[PDB]
């Protein structure tokens, strides 16, 4: 299947292909050695990653995995040596291929895994705006207001450019529109609760009977940017 | 991160392996 981000896919597509399978079969010791040098360091880079990360799903998913690949280049390590003493050897032919497909699948795994820890992170980034957006129903003063634009402000601006460098990253393309627009709908309603606000923080000091009218056009629009935000988040995980 | 080169170095050298049959 379709390697989604433009990184898995460069580095798993031309081996993907060749993966898609007689008589004579040269002697695949050095070769195959040198796939034995970097799964080593695969694996090594791999539990390196576990110890230091503080995602709980990466330390109990990334391991089998490695595990995965380990083994495989086992059954491609095997494989040489047999079609070494028998170049027609029919079961070497068989671990040399479920050898190279166990080694494309544990990789691709890793990935995927290692790919989620990412997507995480980013989660958690729209999580901390979807927060302070709940926020927003206590302002009450002219000067709590300026609080709030001063912290929201730049949280929005964090969110949209880390979003977008993850949209330029996914392979797939409805998914890559979906996120652009709810980022652009959540950016454009952010002066729209601002001024919602204002509105509401002046009928409040003034007291003015349309606080009814200005305090659900600001919940609407807390409501129309959450809403979003939540798209982006279940998006981001396709 | 360092996993990407890693994973490149063991998708490369795999392809070699495939492409001597």
């Amino acid at each position: 299947p379709v390697f989604h981000t433009r990184t898995i896919e460069s580095i798993l597509e031309p081996v993907a292909q060749q993966i898609s399978h007689g008589k004579a079969i040269p002697d695949l010791t050095a070769p195959v050695s040198a796939v034995q040098a970097a799964v080593s360091n695969l694996v090594r880079v791999g539990k390196e990653t576990v110890q230091t990360t503080e995602d709980q799903i990466l330390k109990r998913d990334m391991p089998p995995a490695f595990i995965k690949v380990e083994n495989a280049c086992t059954k491609l390590v095997r494989a040489a040596q047999m079609l070494q003493a028998d170049p027609y050897s029919v079961p070497a032919r068989d671990y040399l291929i479920d050898g190279s497909r166990g080694i494309l699948s544990g990789t691709s795994d890793l990935l995927l895994t290692f790919d989620e820890a990412e997507v995480r992170k980013i989660i958690r980034v729209c999580k901390g705006i979807l927060e302070y957006l709940t926020v927003a129903e206590v302002v009450e003063t002219m000067e709590d207001l300026v609080t709030y634009t001063k912290n929201l402000g730049p949280g929005m601006t964090k969110m949209a450019k880390m979003i977008d460098e993850r949209q330029q990253e996914l392979t797939h393309q409805e998914h890559r529109v979906m996120l652009v627009n709810s980022m652009n709908t959540v950016k454009e309603l952010l002066p729209v609760l601002i001024s919602a606000m204002k509105i509401f923080v002046t009928t409040k000091n003034t007291k003015s009977q349309g606080i009814e009218e200005a305090l659900k056009n600001r919940n609407f629009t807390v409501e129309k940017m959450s809403a979003e935000i939540n798209e982006i988040i279940r998006v981001l995980q396709l | 991160x360092x996993i990407y080169x890693x994973a490149k170095x063991v998708x490369x050298x795999l392809s070699k392996v495939l492409x001597x049959i």
